[PDB]
RNA sequence: CUCUGAACCUGUGGUAGGUCAGCAUCAGUUUUCGGGGGCGGAAAAAGAAUAAGGGAAGGUGGCUGUUUAUAGCCCUUGUUGUAAUACGUCCACUGGGGACUGAGGACUGCGGCUUGCCAAGGAUGCUGACAUAAUGGU
RNA sequence: CUGCCGAAGUUUCCGGAUAGCAGAAACUCAGAUCAGUUUUAUGAGUAUGUAAAAUGAGAGUUUCUAGUGGGCCAUUUUUGGUAAGCAGAACUGGCGAUGCGGGAUGAACCGAACGUGAGGUUAAGGUGCCGGAAUGUACGCUCAUCAGACGAAAAGGUGUUAGUUCAUAUGAACUAGCCCUGGGCGCUUAAGCGUACUACCCAUACCUCACCGUCUGGGUUAGCUUUGAGAAGCUCAGACGAGUAGGCAGGCGUGGAGGUUUGUGACGAAGCCUUGGGCGUGAGCCUGGGUCGAACAGCCUCUAGU
RNA sequence: AUGUAUAAAAAUAGAGGUAGGCUACUCUCCUGUAUCGUAGAAGAUGGGCGAUGGUUGAU
């Protein structure tokens, strides 16, 4: 539907095929699609299926952070010897955790992707970030200690929020405008 | 021409109704009735000439 | 603010093509809001535009204009198919555009 | 969409039999041009009949008496596999009895990788009694409690803004 | 041509395949 | 003679010269009015309602 | 009337524009083995009666009109009924003293020049 | 006298071509939404309403067992009825939206209205702007 | 240069004479015959041949005259085989003369056979992204820690899924399916597999139209104010369009010759140069500008060291 | 460019808000088709009334 110049996307719970083909379609739709959160991408099957497929890839430069994994599957998915695809790729802004210029921007979630939605209950899943701990990422420890720093702050602003949207929400029906010509469906 | 085409109507519809009572009264006798094979067949190609 | 927008949104996907052929004649457009084939009805037979600037100017303005008409819709996704007065560029995939209102029928 | 299909065909009259006997049966089809070439092969698989001896006297679609009751079907089958000889018997709950062979049909081709055409229905029949019922998972559905959660439905509209409350 | 079958002394029977 | 080919079941024109009957033909004739009665014997109802 | 092309492009000759010894002008592939003969994809195009033009409209300029080539007055003069369907060409050879009178005759005689400011120029 | 659209004055009279656009009324092709009606199908099956009878349930009341209660359900007839609907089929029944084409060049013909008129042997009207750029070409 | 026809690639006797295939001419015919046709029935042994109903097409010649006079693959039939494979013949078409959509790719596989185009609709195959098109619907099966997706392979499984049957709620024996063991990115209540139903994508294929050409069938002179008689013209209609060898027709260009243009040229011939313009399907032709400095061309015919 | 407008986290197979003193509460979710913003020669000139507030620019 309604689009957007530039998207955050929160990559938390999201499967990774699933997200990339979504991203790369976008992509190629000339909008700017920014990627946060990279290393909660979920998926489908066993940790030690996906160990493997990881391992097989071991045996070019093999990235080790979950950004530049997500980065690889979008990859993949665009016409990235020619120029189109090219342009699509630097459009595209995969990173971990929730930068600063990206924290205070709304952060909109694929249902096509979801985990929750796409997955069966009870199916083992793992974790993009989790995984690539041992691989050769050793950023994680960190990473996590940042988000639930970016959480505190994150929940403070919303109580602020809520508190300041109880003045306009008790204000509301304060004024008699709003219940005298209500039949608008407003 | 018109009086032909009148003709060729009124028989389609008397021909149709016919086989509709002969199906209604051998439903309701408990018999059956078959209706005629039909001498009229319209053929399609549908494979190519290779 | 508010500025004027008469107009909707919509993008160029690509050209009407097989696997490996394409047919730069007619190029499918999503016009963003429209969701499915039935939908496209409506924008059927209004006027599309591709605006754009070019660094030299012709009569004190920058601004150019191909005009073209959307035609028929595209697939279950409410894309359509587009014909322009000029071909559209091979570049301007992903490029913007704009669906007019007119012709009117509401 | 299958159909049931009620027909009723008979050998031509010759010099040898003044009157030939009448072999009516009931089996389901798409259109009324596959039930007729079915129930030929039924009569060719069995009577050992020719079809160009025989005709078709009568075909009538049959509609479910009580499509608003749900009920248990059981059907039995006829295998043509690798070894091209099986019978078996299932059980289904619904509430026509053209819905339990679509039902069916589906499960076959789901588990054993059978088609339509090795299938032949030998004969359908609705069981009431709750006693009669051969099959567990009809014997639960028969329960005076049954009260289940939701069976999740995994439901352009991209990008949504807030985390779906995917619950009741 | 069109013809009619008497079911009198003639009752259809139903038909079922050998198992 | 003849430079275009016009269909007589979209142009009315064209019909009415092919065929002058058009103009009286009564497509919708009411047959059932008022009697319907329900031809099915209990013997033909017995068969059906079988197996 | 409107005249309408099937084509505007020429039929370049095959592997032409590799070799400046093999010539634009277009000849037909001989070789058994060539994939522009058996017209494969992506192979060039090679001239069929297929992109032969409309006969009303054939010889006629984007103007509508068909070239008359002229050489002296007398040949201006034979276009005196053909106005509307024939344009008057001088052709290359004719001297600039000639071209001159065949302008001002062709103007008398409602008559097109396609190439009547030629070796001149003007004194208002 | 006639003629010279003959020169000029007086006309302030009229009528005004090429490229690109918009719309309307049409014709050919086509695509996509509807509305109404006839007929067939067990003259749909159901179902509601509905006067009864019988039965059992995964049993209401009474008390798992029980039989309409202090809930009802199923079957059968009856039932309004000539029901409705779905489906199939048909209408020389009708209302919109979109796109692509306009070949031919006096009149002939086949038809429909009432000499004339027409959607009937293939596009014409009404406008503009730009032209002194647009349209194109290389 | 263009257009129109267009094989055979092999019987048979034996380098061949035939024939076949493909054209030319003259004949006689549509009230006559014919067919990689289907029947009917007679017989004969489900088939068989013969004789006489349907369907389609107007048919039969005679004469002489080019090329071919290899095979590959595939289908079926096959005889023996024999580590197993395979080999051997025969049967039949396709390619070989043939591009196009799909098949990741690929010459043998699935569709489809070709003038130049606009629009529409499909085939085969497809619709997560690369990629045009449903991250469609409704059921199920599958968890792999190598699935799947497009021979050790038999089987085993404290592996499942549905389970059936038999014993007395359980257990045993079994019934199958799938897993384990024995194009890319990615997908796992699928973007896997099986079934059913809608929608959608696009080939040179199909339909409507325009245009080109060819073939075929007509019309056209007391040459009527429709003037449209280069009768070698004009005009109307329908069908058709791959193509090697080969056959046939019409055109483009070059040097010289006869005739002609009461032809072009120092106010600039010829030549050359050019991101100038135009014409022709093409060979080619016309032209502007620049350069240049003395000759040259169109049309009919003739000619060739073209 | 054409509103270049929107900051919880979290489960989902339950969470959040709301309130009482982590134990007992309640309400909402079932997406954003929401919310903010939006009237004027793209937005003029005055008279006001009414806010005497709001919208903001400038440092």
């Amino acid at each position: 539907s309604e689009f957007q110049k530039v998207v955050v996307i929160d990559a938390k719970g999201h499967l990774l095929g699933r997200l990339a083909s979504v991203v790369a379609k976008q992509l190629l739709g000339g909008q700017k699609v920014v990627v946060v959160r990279c290393e909660e991408l979920n998926i489908s099957g066993h940790f030690f299926r996906n160990k493997l497929k990881y391992l097989a890839y071991l045996r070019a430069f093999h990235f080790r952070a979950p950004s530049r994994i997500f980065q690889k599957a979008v990859r993949g998915m665009l016409p990235h010897k020619t120029a189109r695809g090219q342009a699509a790729l630097e459009h595209l802004q995969a990173v971990e955790g929730i930068p600063p210029p990206f924290d205070k921007q709304k952060r909109v979630v694929v249902p096509a992707a979801l985990r929750v939605l796409r997955l069966k209950p009870g199916r083992k899943y793992c974790t993009v970030g989790r995984l690539s701990s041992e691989v050769g990422w050793k950023y994680n420890d960190i990473v996590a200690k940042l988000e639930e720093r970016r959480k505190v702050k994150s929940a403070a602003f919303y109580q602020a929020k809520l508190a300041k949207q109880k003045k306009i929400a008790s204000a509301k029906e304060a004024s008699p405008v709003n219940q005298k010509l209500s039949q608008f469906g407003y | 021409i018109a009086k032909r085409a009148e003709a060729y109507e009124a028989e389609y519809r008397a021909a149709e109704r016919e086989q509709i009572e002969l199906a209604r009264k051998a439903r309701a006798e408990g018999n059956y009735f078959v209706p005629h094979e039909p001498k009229l067949i319209f053929v399609v190609r549908i494979r190519g000439i290779n | 603010a508010q500025g004027h927008r008469l107009y909707v949104k919509a993008k160029h996907l690509s050209f009407q093509r097989s696997k490996h052929v394409i047919h730069p004649g007619t190029s499918i457009v999503k016009i963003e809001g429209c969701d499915s084939k039935e939908e496209a009805q409506f924008y059927l037979g209004k006027r599309v535009c591709y605006v754009y600037k070019s660094s030299k100017a012709v009569r004190g303005s920058k601004i150019r204009v191909i005009w073209g008409t959307i035609a028929r819709p595209h697939g279950n996704s409410g894309a359509v198919r587009a014909r322009f007065v000029h071909n559209l560029p091979a570049k301007t995939f992903g490029s913007s555009l704009r669906v007019m209102l007119y012709p009117s029928n509401i | 969409a299958l159909k049931e299909y009620q027909v009723v065909g008979r050998k031509v009259p010759t010099e040898h039999e003044p009157v030939p006997k009448l072999f009516r049966m009931r089996l389901f089809a798409p259109n009324e041009s596959v039930a007729k070439s079915r129930y030929w092969y039924f009569l060719k698989m069995i009577n050992k009949v020719k079809k160009a001896t025989g005709e078709i006297v009568a075909i009538n679609e049959i509609s479910e008496p009580k499509p608003l009751k749900a009920k248990v079907f059981g059907i039995w089958i006829r295998y043509d596999s690798r070894s091209g000889t099986h019978n078996m018997y299932k059980e289904f709950r619904d509430t026509t009895r053209v819905g339990a062979v679509e039902a069916m049909y589906a499960d076959m081709a789901a588990r054993h990788r059978a088609r339509f055409r090795s299938i032949r229905i030998l004969k359908v029949v609705e069981v009431e009694k709750k006693e009669d019922v051969r099959r567990n998972y009809v014997k639960q559905l028969l329960n005076p409690h049954l009260k289940f959660p939701l069976p999740h439905r995994r439901t352009k509209k991209v990008f949504a803004p807030h985390r779906p409350s995917t619950f009741y | 041509k069109a013809h009619f079958v008497s079911t009198e002394n003639n009752e259809p029977v139903t038909l079922h395949p050998v198992a | 003679a003849h430079v275009q080919k016009k269909n007589p079941l979209k142009n009315k024109a064209v019909l009415s010269r092919l065929n002058p009957y058009a103009k009286a033909y009564k497509a919708n004739v009411k047959i059932n009015s008022e009697k319907t009665p329900k031809a099915a014997g209990e013997k033909f109802l017995s068969v059906l309602h079988e197996n | 009337v409107n005249i309408i092309k099937k084509r505007t492009k020429p039929f370049k000759r095959h592997q032409s524009d590799r070799f400046k010894r093999v010539g634009e002008s277009w000849r037909k592939p001989r070789g058994i083995d060539s994939c522009v003969r058996r017209r494969f994809r992506g192979t060039i195009s090679m001239p069929k009666i297929g992109y032969g033009n409309n006969k009303k409209t054939r010889y006629c300029m984007p103007n509508g009109l068909k070239a008359f080539l002229v050489r002296n007055v007398s040949d201006v003069e034979l276009l005196l009924m053909h106005n509307k369907t024939y344009a008057a060409e001088i052709a290359g050879n004719v001297s600039a003293r000639k071209r001159v009178e065949i302008v001002e005759k062709a103007r008398a005689l409602g008559v097109k020049v396609t190439n009547a400011g030629a070796k001149v120029r003007s004194q208002e």
